[PDB]
């Protein structure tokens, strides 16, 4: 299950 | 032996042709096992190995929701990068991400990664320490400080060391038999003309899986390193791979050369010559 | 920034004149992902050409397999033509049955 980045670039 | 779980993500802006396209592809070892593409309608996280169909409707629903959530995030990210690079809203741009974990035979993490690129060039990457970042340019430095301030590396370390590793275990459980498959090369030598008193011997290896393979030519027992020609290993289109390697030799001396083929599938390496 | 495509054109099985087979056009090392691939028989676009899903490598570069059914003969010529923004002009690569 893939990671979900919660902060933007 | 060792194993890996990696996700390859692409977000592509398409101004005036529609919404950004979001694509996500998961690999166990180096084998695609899931895929999401935002360009189907009612896009869904989908199994790409029959053994993943063991997972059940809840898994697939949660992965779909999470992928649509990333899709939205990536739309915002694309807009941000326009600002950083003083780029117009009219062009297409690409964000790519490689995220994953390598584990040993004991199931413990050997290395984690989370690498970003923009328009095909390194942007920012999490360091091996799983604590610090390498920014590739000034724009990336803006992201580095935002991510440091937000504790992004702590988050990733936790995911990489635990979640990712635990999911790798689970998938291996259902795929390990299929993953271990191996097709040995079948090889043969062809013979072709060259100008004047020279000929080409071409050693072919066909029908093999996985792709990793070595072909060598030897004179008498001694390797022709200086100049053999080869092709990059290539898909046959049916799950197996092809490669060849050739040398130019004197007319009349063809029997002085042997080709050797090295592959995981083989009980031992193959030794061939021209008929 | 942009990466120029590399192309291999080759059959799935060793070619035998008169035997049905599959012709492959394997395109790699390109960026951006948008690309246009045609396969050609004696100078003319082949209508039914299938495309694999697109993937990318640790390089960041994309790759894709185009393929089509064909029955090779002694004198028919096949090629794969690829149009991509990294190149001023489309690149055509010819099938060599010895490669």
């Amino acid at each position: 299950s893939s990671y979900r980045r919660p902060v933007g670039i | 032996g060792p194993h890996s779980l990696r996700y390859f993500v692409t977000a592509v802006s398409r101004p005036g042709l529609g919404e950004p396209r979001y694509m996500e592809v998961g690999y166990v070892d180096d084998t695609e096992f899931v895929r999401f593409d935002s360009d189907a309608e009612n896009p869904r996280y989908e199994p790409r190995a029959r053994w993943m169909e063991q997972e059940g409707p809840e898994y697939w629903e949660r992965e779909t929701q999470k992928a649509k959530g990333n899709e939205q995030s990536f739309r915002v990210d694309l807009r941000t990068l326009l600002g950083y690079y003083n780029q117009s809203k009219g062009g297409s741009h690409t964000i790519q991400v490689i995220s994953g974990c390598e584990v040993g035979s004991d199931g413990r993490l050997l290395r984690g990664y989370q690498q970003y690129a923009y328009d095909g060039c390194d942007y920012i990457a999490l360091n091996e320490d799983l604590k610090t970042w390498t920014a590739a340019d000034m724009a990336a430095l803006i992201t580095k400080h935002k991510w440091e301030q937000a504790g992004e590396a702590e988050r990733l370390r936790a995911y990489l060391e635990g979640t990712c590793v635990e999911w790798l275990r689970r998938y291996l459980k259902n795929g390990n038999a299929t993953l271990l498959r191996t097709d040995s090369p079948k090889a043969h030598v062809t013979h072709h003309s060259r100008p004047e008193d020279k000929v080409t011997l071409r050693c072919w290896a066909l029908g093999f899986y996985p792709a990793d393979i070595t072909l060598t030519w030897q004179l008498n027992g001694e390797e022709l390193i200086q100049d053999m020609e080869l092709v990059e290993t290539r898909p046959a289109g049916d799950g197996t791979f092809q490669k060849w390697a050739s040398v130019v030799v004197p007319l009349g001396k063809e029997q002085y050369y042997t080709c050797h083929v090295y592959h995981q599938g083989l009980p031992e390496p193959l030794t061939l010559r021209w008929e | 920034i942009q990466k120029t495509p590399q192309i291999q054109v080759y059959s799935r099985h060793p070619p035998e004149n008169g035997k049905p087979n599959i012709l492959n056009c394997y395109v790699t090392q390109f960026h951006p992902p948008h690309i246009e691939i045609q396969m050609l028989k004696n100078g003319k676009k082949i209508p039914k050409v299938e495309m694999s899903d697109m993937s990318f490598s640790k390089d960041w570069s994309f790759y894709i397999l185009a393929h089509t059914e064909f029955t090779p003969t002694e004198t028919d010529t096949y090629a794969c033509r690829v149009k991509h923004d990294s190149m001023a002009e489309p690149k055509t690569v010819y099938w060599d049955r010895d490669m």
